[PDB]
């Protein structure tokens, strides 16, 4: 039971974390826009 | 959808739990838990703190399993177009909360035979999907638009189909609700103000709208039908997973909606950040684990996370999403 | 002529400046809300 | 001259961050996999 939860868990957390990397790159395009 | 509506009436009149949540089951996970669907409904619902074992009498809530595909029902309108896809029984859970929501605190189902549970740390997701509505919504009116053109029944729709082709382009349309789950991303509070910002800074360095479709679409149908109205709101539905069993099944959140998600839906931070907190500076690896001088400012903030760290032994065992089993 | 081209300028190098510190703001938060359900998974197993 | 090589080296070391921060996506979802 645990190892199937802990599983899921893991999937779903990384469901949202799947978005990092994109965020970061997003976040500083005005610094281009910005000189 | 009708499921939903009712529930969330009969809450807010009554108050039998503090708030709501909406969810859809869908149907392998039905198959799964053992339990049939096309049989007779009876839904029940119980909140089982944890670590104490204290449960609230048991609340009746109205349930509708659809039988076709079941996420295009919540997008799409009657009319236009015919759903697609697996279908599953609608349902909204009582919740326990308001200040900080615990964590590992189930809420409990009950369908015919057999009880599924759905611990909070599962049900209830941080960021909504709002954003990919307008996307869908601009869709929707476009493919009205097409449908007034082409059908030719009657005055009052076709002056509507007219005002929105001359608002938008009359390209093509179709509506997918699969196609939802996969593509978003999760919407945030602050990229608005991050696009204001720039725009100073770029700037310096040198009826309305969908309104349209309501007063047309209430003369196709001839009837306004209230369950309507939330189609046309913008949605958002995030797919999670499921930690009894490990399927999928989703949790939806309407704006006008006063469940949980949406706007005028009460909102509390997840209790895993101070206890994330604490684990960290006192230095161990462990909530349980934590040595009593520092537990007692714990207890002392939240009157919840008391009987998990006082007692010696508590009555069932805690920090586990398998406490019932 | 050099006050004629200046207050723009200075503006921006401010703006701009105070609106890193809030993206810095929001990615830390980003990055410690994932590493709390990292931890959340490191207990539930 | 400067706030012009270093605006784009600002834009440099978010890319390789990125890479960093891509990676360490990957070697989590490798713990996902194994159980």
């Amino acid at each position: 039971a645990r190892r199937r939860a802990a599983a899921a868990a893991l999937d779903n957390a990384m469901a949202a974390g799947a978005r990092l990397e994109a965020e970061v790159d997003e976040q500083l395009r005005p610094l281009e826009r910005q000189v | 959808m009708d499921a939903h509506i009712a529930n969330e009436t009969k809450q807010q009149m009554t108050r039998f739990a503090p708030a709501l949540v909406h969810v859809i089951v869908p149907d392998p996970l039905l198959a799964r838990a053992g339990v049939d669907p096309l049989a007779p409904f009876a839904a029940h619902a119980q909140t089982r703190y944890h670590g104490s074992g204290v449960c609230e009498p048991w609340v009746s809530v109205f349930a509708g399993h659809v039988q076709t595909g079941a996420v295009e029902s919540v997008l799409t309108l009657p009319p236009l177009q015919r759903p697609r896809g697996p279908g599953g029984l609608f349902v909204s859970l009582p919740l326990a909360l308001g200040a900080h929501f615990d964590g590992f605190t189930t809420a409990a189902l009950r369908v015919g035979a057999r009880e599924l549970v759905f611990t909070y740390d599962e049900l209830l997701p941080a960021r909504t999907r709002y954003n990919v509505d307008g996307e869908r919504l601009e869709r929707l009116c476009r493919q009205f638009a097409n449908y007034a053109r082409a059908r030719r029944v009657a005055p009052a729709v076709a002056a509507a189909g007219g005002h929105i082709d001359a608002l938008l382009p009359p390209a093509a349309a179709t509506i997918d609700g699969e196609a939802q789950l996969t593509r978003g991303g999760f919407d945030d509070p602050a990229a608005p103000h991050a696009r204001d910002a720039d725009r100073e800074i770029l700037s310096l360095v040198r009826l309305t709208a969908l309104d349209w479709l309501d007063a047309g679409y209430a003369a196709l149908a001839g009837g306004d039908a209230p369950a309507h109205v939330w189609r046309r709101r913008p949605v958002s539905l995030v797919a999670r997973r499921h930690y009894q069993t490990g399927e999928t099944f989703v949790v939806v959140a309407y704006e006008h909606s006063t469940a949980w998600g949406g706007r005028r839906g009460p909102r509390g931070e997840p209790l895993a950040r101070v206890l994330a907190e604490e684990c960290e500076r006192h230095g161990v690896e462990h909530p349980r684990a934590l040595p009593a001088e520092a537990r007692r400012e714990l207890v002392r903030r939240h009157a919840e996370l008391a009987v998990p760290l006082g007692d010696e032994e508590p009555p069932l065992p805690v920090f586990d999403a398998t406490a019932e089993l | 002529t050099g006050l004629g081209a200046l207050a723009l300028l200075i503006a921006a190098c401010r703006l701009i400046a105070r609106r890193l510190r809030e993206t810095r703001t929001t990615l830390k938060g980003s990055a410690r809300r994932f590493n709390v359900d990292l931890f959340q998974v490191r207990l539930i197993l």
